[PDB]
C-alpha cells in the first residue's frame, strides 16, 4: 500500500512519522471559527482543512 | 387549530444519541371559534412511520 512520511518537532528533537493508506480516502478538520466541537457542521466564519 | 410556531426539537446534542422532546404553538385559525382542547376528548397522535 502507498507511503509517505512527514516530520513532527518534539522535545526539539525531529520525529519521522511513515503513513500507510490502503485506498485514496479524504477527511475534514476544523482549522479556525469551529466551537462546535462534536458535530460534523461547519458554522458560518468557520475554516475546515 | 394552526400552526401558530416553529416546531423545535430536542437532543442530546452534539452526541444525537437520545432524544428529549417537541414544542410547538397553536391557535383556533383565522380567529373564527373556540377549540375545546381537554385531554379526556382530545387525541395527539406521533408516527415516525
Ligand atoms: C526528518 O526526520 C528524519 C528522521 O527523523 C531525518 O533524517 C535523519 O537525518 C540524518 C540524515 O540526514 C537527512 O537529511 C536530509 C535533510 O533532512 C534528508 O533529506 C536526507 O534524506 C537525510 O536522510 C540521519 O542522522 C538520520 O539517520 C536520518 N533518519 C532517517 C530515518 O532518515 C530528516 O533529516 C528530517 N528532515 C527531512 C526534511 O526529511
Amino acid at each position: 500500500d502507498n507511503v509517505f512520511t512527514f516530520n513532527i518537532s518534539v522535545n526539539g528533537t525531529e520525529v519521522e512519522y511513515y503513513a500507510y493508506v490502503n485506498k485514496t480516502f479524504a477527511f475534514t478538520y476544523p482549522v479556525s471559527g469551529f466551537p462546535l466541537a462534536g458535530s460534523d457542521i461547519a458554522p458560518a466564519g468557520s475554516v475546515i482543512g | 387549530l394552526s400552526l401558530s410556531g416553529n416546531v423545535l426539537y430536542a437532543v442530546n446534542y452534539p452526541t444525537n444519541t437520545k432524544s428529549y422532546w417537541m414544542y410547538f404553538t397553536v391557535s383556533p385559525s383565522s380567529g373564527v371559534s373556540s377549540v375545546d382542547l381537554s385531554p379526556s376528548t382530545t387525541a395527539i397522535s406521533f408516527t415516525a412511520a
